[PDB]
């Protein structure tokens, strides 16, 4: 089967003040399909950051 | 906020946009490249002679 995986973007959230630092790496994003992995509350934020 | 306006992606723009090129916006991203009247060189005493 072809697949094509581009990126495997690795947040952190533990950084004090760090939405600016999440904000770059998330827009390295050019894919129809985001396989995300997060916690409840943790998904909150960053589909935030992608709103 | 998307990513176009650093990196490879200059951005171009008439003169309306740069306005009073003695103020910036700060939102203008940096390396614009603007076309704009030639003030600078030929001040307003030759202008009026012309």
């Amino acid at each position: 089967v072809g697949w094509e995986l581009e990126e495997v973007l690795l947040l952190d959230m533990s950084l004090d003040d760090g939405d600016s630092k999440i904000q770059n790496q998330l827009k390295k994003l050019q894919s129809p399909i985001i396989l995300l992995y997060c916690t409840k509350e943790e998904a909150t934020y960053i589909f935030e950051v992608a709103n | 906020s998307v990513g176009l306006t650093g990196y490879g992606y200059t951005w171009i723009v008439p003169s309306l946009v740069a306005g009073d090129t003695d103020t910036v916006p700060a939102e203008f991203p940096t390396g614009l490249i603007s076309v704009s009247y030639d003030e600078w060189d030929y001040g307003l005493p030759a202008r009026v002679r012309d």
